[PDB]
């Protein structure tokens, strides 16, 4: 019923672990390019 | 006395240089210096000696948003060499 069966977990166990490190990766860069908004710093100077 | 500390630790010989362009000769000018900068101190003490720490550069924005104002003024720069350097030329 799935002659698939073994190649799919191979294949899930690939995912698996490039996922591991693709994602943490690309949550790194993400931080990295909103670091200049997260930290930035605002300050109102009306005149009065 | 904010005004003579600042004075006291930075007006002193070592650090000043009399100088002069146009028709006159460097002998003249250097009795000049003799007669009335010779009293000038050349020391404010051992304690002292003001000197230069590296200042560090940041690449950083500061952004003053006034739209009220009719052009806007935009500066940008990346960190230079500093006098000496002969990248300058």
């Amino acid at each position: 019923a799935e002659p698939e069966h073994d190649h799919r977990k191979r294949m899930g166990l690939k995912m698996l672990l490039m996922m591991g490190l693709l994602l943490p990766l690309v949550y790194a860069m993400k931080r990295h390019k909103w670091s200049v908004l997260k930290s930035r710093k605002l300050a109102y100077r009306p005149p009065k | 006395a904010d005004l003579t500390e600042y004075l006291s630790r930075h007006y002193k010989a070592p650090r000043m240089v009399l100088a002069a362009a146009g028709g006159l000769e460097h002998r003249q000018l250097l009795d000049l210096a003799q007669k009335h900068f010779s009293g000038l101190s050349g020391t404010y003490d051992e304690d002292a000696v003001p000197t230069l720490s590296p200042c560090r550069f940041t690449g950083s924005q500061i952004c003053h948003r006034e739209d009220g104002l009719p052009l806007a003024h935009v500066a940008i720069a990346v960190e230079g060499p500093g006098w000496a350097h002969p990248d300058n030329v």
